[PDB]
This record gives C-alpha cells, structure tokens and sequence, in this order.
C-alpha cells in the first residue's frame, strides 16, 4: 500500500530554517491522481494546514495565509520524496508536521483530505533562554507506604523551552506509570512531575532510577529514588 | 456464504446499478439484462489541455 | 495590465464517452451504470439459502434415491441449484407426471 | 478565514451509546470539500468521511455522516471502547485557499466512580540547598475528571502558591490522576511545621485528608 | 459547445486547476495562481449526482427469476418464453443506451452553460473597467491587487472605486 | 438556471404580475405598476399545452384486458402470465418518470430562455439610454413618460428621439 | 427559437445561400452575394448526421419471428400471444414518437445555437467598428474591401487598422 516515512525528532536553533523530508513508497511522487499537503498540529493552536504540491505536466505550490512568505516543498523526483522549508522559526513554530496523499476523487474534484498519513515528527524550536531541569527526587514518606502501594516520583523543575522526554529505569518499569503535563509557573520555566506506583514490598530489593532528558538543553539526569 | 440480491448461472451481482452484461438468467431484485458491452457517461468535461 | 481569466477542468483521463453529435469524446472522468463483473460463487438470495442439488437432480432428490442420502437435508431455501448434465436421476426408467411442472413448484419453499 | 467550532469540547458517553458532535462552521462550507478525522492520543488523525457524507475505505458502518450549509455532524451509532479519540471535521475553500480544523471533540469512555488513592511528599533535602521548597500532593486512579484540593499550611488555607495539572484518561483502567505542587520558598518552609493537603472527590465519602510535619 | 464556451472562445481546460471544475487565474503584480470557483462547481457536483442518482434508483427490480424449463413439446411456449425476454432484452437495450448520450449531451451542454454563466457576470461587473482578450480572459485597465481580485471572484467588485482609474488608462489606449 | 435569467441576475418572481409569466415593472413620474407581456407568454402557454399534449396523447391504448386466472397445473404459465405484465409494470414506469423529469428540466431551461430572451431585446433596444442596474432592471437616462414606456415594451422603442437627452446625462455620469 | 435567433431577431432564412447552413451577405463597393459558413455547417452536419446514426443503429434486432398459430383450446394462450405483442407495439411505438420531437426540439435548439453563435463571434470582433442594425447584420463604420471582408468570415479580422478610421466616423454619428 501506501506508506509515508518522515524524518525523525529534529531541533532548530531561533531564526534558522526548518527541514523535514517525507518520503512516499507504492506511489509515484509524479502521479497526476495524487496531491502532496503539508499539515502542522500544535497542542495550542490545533491542527493547520501549511501547504500543498501536485504534479499536472507540471508542479504547483500552494500555501495557506498564515505562512505566506516563509515557506516552500520542494518534490525530488529522484529519491520519490517531497521536502518542507520554515525559515525564521519563532516559538510558535513548535510542533509537530504531517504530510498528506489525496486519491479523493470527486468525478475529478479534489475534497482535499488525507487518505494517507504519516507518523509525525517532533520539530521543537529552542529559544533565547535555554535552561536544563533540576531533577529532584519524590521520595515517599515513611507511612504513605505501609499501605499497598508505595508512591515514588521526580520533581522536573526549572527547564525551558518544552518538551522533557522521562522514562524510568530507561523504559522497562511502565505499569503504574504517570507523567503529568508540564504546568507554566510563575518564572516562565516549565515545570513537571512523574510518579510511579510499586509495591511496598520492593523498595529495597528494587533500584528506582528516572531517566530525565531535555532535548534542546543537552540535559541527561540520572537521579535514583531511594525511600 | 455471500449474500447477494441477485443471482446467475455464473456468479452474484452486488452493486446498485441499474443494468448488467453478466447474463439474461437473473432470479431476485436484479438490474434488468441489456445487450451493451458499455454504458459509460459523463459527469465531468471535456479533457481539453 | 493586470489580467484576470476564466477557465474549466483537465486532467490526465483517457475515458472516451459517445454523444448524441460525436463520439469518443474524451472526458475529465466518467461513471458507468452497466454492471459487466459476477464473483463466480453463489450467495444467499433474498437472505436465506439456496438448495444445492449437486450430482443429483430435483427428481432424485424428491424421489430420494440411493445415492443421494447425503442431500435429503435443507428445510428452507430461496432457489435450486443443479448441474447442467445431472447424472443421478430417475434410476428406473419411467414417466414423470408433470414433471417441468413441479420445478417451479418446489422452486422456493 | 473559516475557523470550525464544535460542541461539546469533551464529552463522556458510556459504550454502546449514540455520540452526537456538530461541526458549526464560521460561513458555508460547501457540500464537497468536508473532511473528518478520528485521531487517537499520540497517532496521526486518519480518514473517517470526506465530501460530506462519503465513507473512507476500511471505515466501518456505524459512522454516518450529515448536514449542509454551515451545521455539519458526526454520528456515531453504536460508541465503542476503541472510539476513545478526539474527533476534528475539516474544511476547504478554494478562494482564497483556506483548510481549516476546528477545536476537537474528545470522546470519553463513561466508566464508574472511583475514589481516589491520596499521597504527599514533602520538599526534598536536596531542592533545600536552592533555595526552593515544593510539597507535592497527589491522586490517583479517579473518575469523573473534577476534582478539588487545597493545601493548608499549619490550618491556614493557601492560595496562589499552588499549581495542578491531570493525565489523560488512562488507557487501561479509564481513570485520572492528580498532581497538586506546593512551590515555597526556603525561608516560608522553615517557619511553618504541619502541611495539610486536603482533598474532596465525589467517590470520598468524606474529605480525605493526608500530613506531615517538617523536621519529624 | 452549444453554449459556446466550452471547446469555443476558451479552448483550453486548465490542467492546474484541481479544487473545482470552474475558477480563475490572474496574474498581478503579487503574483499569480488558479483559484476555483464553488458556487458554481457545488451546483454542478450536487444537481449531477443527482441526476446520476436519478437514473439509478429509478429501476424498481421486483424480486423475480427467469430461467424456465419447457418440455419438448411446448416449443411453442417455450418459443414464447424467449418472446417475452428478447423483448424486454430488446427494449431495456435501446431506451437505456439512447439515454446515456442524451444526458451525455445534455450533460455537455450544462458545463458549457456554466461557464458561459460565469463569463457574463464576470463581464457584467467591470463593463469598461478591462477590455475583454477573447480567449476567455480580461486585461485589467488598472492596479487590481489581491484584495481587489478576491472581489471580483466573491461577487462584490467595486466599480465605482476603480472607476476613475479606468477611465484614464481607456484613454490612453 | 441554465440561461442564467431564472433565480439568476433576476432573483425574484413578481407575485404581482398575474396576466402573464413574462412582464415588466416601470416607475417614472406619472406612477407605477406591473404589466405582464403576452408576446412571450402566450408563445409559451401554447407550446406546453401542447408539450403536456404531446406525452399524454401518444400513449395508444387498445381495448384488451389482463386478468387471466390459469388452472394451478399451468404454474410455469401462471408465472409466465405474471412476467409480461411485470416487464410493462417494469418499464412504462421506469421511462415515464425519468420522462417526466426530463420534460421538466426542458420546462425550466425554456422559461429561463424567454426571461434571458425579453432581456437581450430591451437590452438591445436602448443600449446606452439606460445602464443596467444588474437585478434585472435599467434605469433610464432620460425623462420617459407613459408613452415612452410603451413602447419599451411594444417594440417599436425609439432610440434617436430619446438619444440627444441620453448623452447630457450621460456625460453627467 | 430558444437561443432567439432562429425566428427571432433573424427573422428570414436566405433562399439564396445554398453553399451550406450558415453564412453572410456583405454589401461593399465592389459588390454583393451571399457566402456559406463550412466551420458552423460542417460542425453541424457531421453531428446531425451522426444523430441520426445514433438511433437508427441502436435498436439491435435478433433474427426472430412472431407469427404462432394456437389451436382453439390455447386460447388463454393465444390470448396470452397478442398481449406480448401488444405490449411492445405499446412500447416501442410511445417510446419513439415521444423521441422523435424530443430530438426535433433538440434539433431546432441547435441551430438557434450556431446562428446565435455566429452572431456573438462576429458581434465580438468589430465591437464599435459597426453598429448592429438588429435584424441580423452590421452597418461597418469603415471602408471595407472584399480583403477586409474576407477576413471577418475566416475569423482573423484586424481591429487596429481599421479601429483608428472607425472612431472618426462613429464621431460624426
Ligand atoms: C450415478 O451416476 C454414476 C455416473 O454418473 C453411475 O455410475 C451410478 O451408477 C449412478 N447411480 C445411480 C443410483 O443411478
């Protein structure tokens, strides 16, 4: 069938130009039955379309009014891949990238929808103040464990810009696990938490190491919880 | 096991359409049989570049 | 000056359709009403099944001869099926009273 | 610019029962260019109708589309465990080129009260050496979504020193979590010693309340 | 083209145009572009599947059967049985294929009418403001930028704000 | 609308004009009010009888009858009997109402026509003495009395009396 | 007359023009005569004749027979036997009669067409070099040889040389 591939998570410094390559297999990137769409989503501003290319005897370039200036796809008929370009990223350029097919037929007409997805890609735009997180260890109270569960946690406090990827004991441990969005407190600094519930029988015959990472600040922290 | 509204010597006939080519031989609500080989018409323009 | 234009559809179709003036007359895209295609396998006409005689025909089946034990079976269908050369009939020789007749009779039950 | 606004933002509806979201669109969306998309958390949205009531290939029957004009609406017939997702209708014009979404409709799985698990941590001897001291409070495995806390340091109720945020609803067992922070400073840490973190959920029969006490 | 727009003054359907079956290209000094039109390309979608609906769902099929069995000696009838066939094999045959080039035809003079439709409201709204190339296009007698075209599409174009801009370029030409 | 005229640039039926499908609304000095054309009508009343005439009148009915009742050993014929009438049953409703359809898409692309027809002869009798307000009307350049009036909508309008007092306010414009 | 020239405002076929079914009286100095159109005729022609092709080659008749004798016994039977013949006679004679006027009425708004076609080519190829007398032809505002006739005819009509002699005579009028 029809897959399409796109590039992995990237990081853009401010004002530089953005970069991501969707690559198509099981259609021509030159098939006159099939349309090339650009699409962005952003938690905030939800999903918005960025731009369009098409091939009839020749290529075409449409762009929605919200980019007009800064943006281009460019196809390569070579590598049977399609191209994006953002130039100038601001902080709201921060989020993730489509790119569509269309075989919607309409006796011809176009509905312009997507029949084909890709996976997405994790385009995070660093800003002026790049600061990494201070991970703090939650270590439980000494009574909230004579229960059944013991409630074990890291503070994630003080980074910027978003997104902070957290995995415990570097991805095994995941039954119990939850990570909470990231709350915008006071000093403009992003701040999250992530608990994990195990039972009290093991916190001492079971190491807890969170695995903290802040992409656009190169910070990898590696504190163990211990109760 | 196909379920079908129509039915003949060489097999089933599901679209809505309103005539078949399949054979004469029909039983049930079927598309009256007729003699063409094409029936195509338009719905869109003349393809002119 | 500026220029402003007005302007109607094209694309890489090569379906021809005829007209009352010209044939072959290439259009953008086109729709067709005959049904040409079967699936080659009987369905379940009007919801319920057919009636599959097999080797044997419909006066065996009725008269229940002895190598059709396997077929004194269905207790509803829509339609009756049979080869086109059925090879086990009538075993003795004879005249069947109103025998077209009665094919249309036990035609659905 | 045609901006789509859909109603309601998030609903709860149990399995099984009739889901209803109109698409109300800004001006008159035309009776072709109408798209919908059912996206999971973390997929991509994919393909649920196009034009306005045709259904995508491997889309199943009881999605049905319908409207005209400016009121479009989705139809679930029979809602299903796998139709936990945010559904987005879609339109596009052709002048000026405009392809918009609107803001999304979360359907919610309508499962049973629970009564939520209450923990509490106090700030970490390792944050007190900067400066800063956050108790951190939390829920756990509740539902409905709404819920109420408030901290009290030393019976004194606080306000405006507090900040909370809930996950999703949780894939396995339809339930929220919630996470209740207590950001202070060194200085207003040491001069208080009895934290209370109260809670008021509608599976509590009454306010369960967990404390501590700083330096003990 | 019995309307004469279709295969006749515009002799050449846009390639480039995929949103709809009628539309414009300008050219300006912001740029250039195929736009399409929906209000005449929805009326068209709309009233043709239709009337390809129409055609369709128009056969009421009873739930009937045809193959029968005659003795040898009912050929006479069974002569009749295929009588009563070939006829409507005859009949359902011929209404059936002249009605596809009928509302082929009658559907070709319908996209011609549209078009030709578009034209003269186009033309209606500017009525000196551009001399008319004959091609199907317009040459504007003055600036038009895209919030000046963008009208003209709509259906709301200012004729008396360009006016006095026309009548000085019309004199010059 | 095919033609363009028929809930096109004229989009709305008088409800005051009842001595005919086809007229005209003047406002002048001397007052107002609707008058109907009987030119255009009566060419059109007379043609539709006739169409209506035409579909019902060719459908020739010869004195016969149906009802065969058939012994039960006849079933094979009973159900033959039943097969005629069925494939009549079949198609004199299926060709009547895709008919009926058709003769009437044909009814409303011909008083479109005769709407977008008296236009372009009134259009084509003042042709600058008046600018087309674009609703379906014009406006007069010039003074035009009852008797003026009449002849607009007669035939016999008179385009170089009224023309020296066309260009005065013309040129005013 | 549909498109309104077939009957309308030309109001008289040329018994002289017998080229074709199109064409054009010019009145100059170096004489007169008729002249036939073969790019409207030839168009028209093709089509027509096709038309007629079209219904005439669609009803595919199988080598058959009709004429069966019943003994008196059959009678239901032989009843049986009229009524399917009847029934076709019923059919394929309302079904033609009913298509021979339809394609008559399509057959005379077609050539309305073309006529008003024509009109609208030449009509918008001078567009003030003459003034449209209204009956069906152009009083040219210039001195035009059987050069510059020839030229409105084939379609390659020059508007910038006889534009600037145009102007000083529609001044005088
Ligand atoms: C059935 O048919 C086969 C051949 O087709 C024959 O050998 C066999 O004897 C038949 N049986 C009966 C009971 O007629």
């Amino acid at each position: 069938q029809v897959q399409l591939q796109q590039s992995g998570p990237r990081l853009v410094k401010p004002s530089q130009t953005l970069s991501l390559t969707c690559a198509i297999s099981g259609d021509s990137v030159s098939s006159s039955s099939a349309v090339w769409t650009w699409i962005r989503q952003s938690p905030s501003r939800g999903l918005e379309w960025l731009g369009r290319t098409y091939y009839r005897s020749k290529w075409y370039d449409d762009y929605a009014v919200s980019v007009q200036g800064r943006i281009t796809i460019n196809p390569d008929t070579s590598k049977n891949q399609i191209s994006l370009q953002l130039n100038s990223v601001t902080p709201d350029d921060t989020a993730v990238y489509y790119c569509a097919r269309s075989s919607i037929n309409i006796f011809g007409v176009f509905v312009m929808a997507m029949d084909v997805w890709g996976q997405g890609t994790a385009v995070t735009v660093s800003s002026p103040s790049t600061k990494g997180p201070s991970v703090f260890p939650l270590a439980p109270s000494s009574k909230s464990t004579s229960g059944g569960t013991a409630a074990l946690g890291c503070l994630v406090k003080d980074y910027f810009p978003e997104p902070v990827t957290v995995s415990w004991n570097s991805g095994a441990l995941t039954s119990g696990v939850h990570t909470f969005p990231a709350v915008l407190q006071s000093s403009g600094l992003y701040s999250l938490s992530s608990v994990v519930t195990v039972p009290s029988s093991s916190l001492g015959t079971q190491t807890y190491i969170c695995n903290v990472n802040h992409k656009p600040s190169n910070t990898k922290v590696d504190k163990r919880v211990e109760p | 096991e196909c379920d079908a509204k129509c039915q003949t010597p060489q097999g089933a006939i599901n679209s809505s359409l309103p005539f078949q080519n399949v054979h004469p031989v029909t039983i049930g609500e079927c598309p009256k049989y007729v003699r063409s080989a094409k029936l195509r018409m338009v719905t869109g323009l003349r393809n002119i570049p | 000056g500026d220029t402003i234009c007005i302007g109607y559809h094209a694309n890489n179709s090569t379906d021809t359709v005829d007209t009352v003036l010209e044939k072959n007359v290439t259009v953008t895209h086109s729709v067709n009403l005959l049904e040409d295609s079967h699936n080659g396998k009987l369905c379940r006409l009007k919801g319920i099944a057919p009636l599959q005689l097999g080797n044997c025909s419909v006066a065996g089946w009725i008269l229940g001869n002895p190598e059709c034990e396997l077929l004194i079976s269905r207790e509803s269908w829509s339609y009756i099926v049979e080869k086109p050369n059925p090879e086990n009939g009538t075993c003795y020789p004879g005249h069947f009273a109103d025998y077209e007749e009665l094919r249309e009779q036990l035609s659905s039950v | 610019e045609i901006v789509l606004t859909q109603s309601p933002g998030t609903l709860s509806l149990s399995p099984g029962e009739r889901v209803t979201l109109s698409c109300r669109a800004s001006q008159t969306v035309y009776n072709s260019y109408l798209a919908w998309y059912q996206q999971k958390p973390g997929q991509a949205p994919t393909l649920l109708i196009y034009g306005t009531s045709t259904r995508a290939t491997g889309v199943p029957d009881r999605f049905s589309g319908s409207g005209s004009g400016t009121v479009f609406t989705l139809t679930i017939s029979r809602l299903e465990p796998e139709d936990f997702a945010v559904y987005f209708c879609q339109q596009y014009s052709t002048s000026p080129r405009a392809l918009t979404f609107g803001g999304g409709t979360k359907v919610e799985i309508k499962r049973t009260v629970a009564a939520p698990s209450v923990f509490i941590f106090p700030p970490s001897d390792e944050q007190l050496k900067s400066g800063t001291a956050s108790v951190v409070c939390l829920l756990n495995n509740f539902y409905p979504r709404e819920a109420k806390v408030q901290w009290k340091v030393d019976n004194a109720l606080q306000s405006g020193n507090s900040q909370e945020s809930v996950t999703e609803q949780d894939s396995k067992d339809s339930t929220y979590s919630l996470s209740s922070t207590l950001t202070l400073s060194k200085a207003d840490y040491e001069k208080h010693k009895v934290y209370a973190c109260e809670v008021t959920h509608q599976g509590l029969s009454s306010p369960v309340t967990k404390s501590f006490n700083r330096g003990e | 083209g019995l309307f004469g727009a279709i295969a006749g003054f515009i002799e050449g359907g846009w390639t480039g145009m995929v949103d709809g079956w009628y539309g414009y290209h300008h050219q300006n000094e912001q740029g250039s572009g195929y736009a399409a039109d929906q209000k005449s390309t929805q009326n068209a979608i709309n009233g043709i599947t239709n009337k390809v609906n129409s055609v369709i769902e128009k056969m009421n099929t009873q739930f009937t059967a045809v193959g029968k069995e005659f003795n040898k000696l009912e050929r006479r009838m069974e002569n009749l049985n295929k009588k009563v066939d070939d006829g409507f094999i005859d009949i359902w045959t011929y209404n059936a294929e002249l009605l596809v080039l009928l509302e082929n035809e009658r559907t070709l003079d319908f996209h011609d009418s549209n078009v030709k439709n578009l034209y003269e409201k186009v033309k209606s709204q500017l009525k000196n403001n551009a001399k008319e190339i004959g091609n199907g296009c317009f040459e504007f007698y003055h600036k038009c930028n895209d919030e000046c075209m963008e009208s003209v599409k709509n259906g709301t174009y200012d004729y008396p704000k360009y006016s006095e801009e026309s009548k000085l370029n019309r004199e010059k030409i």
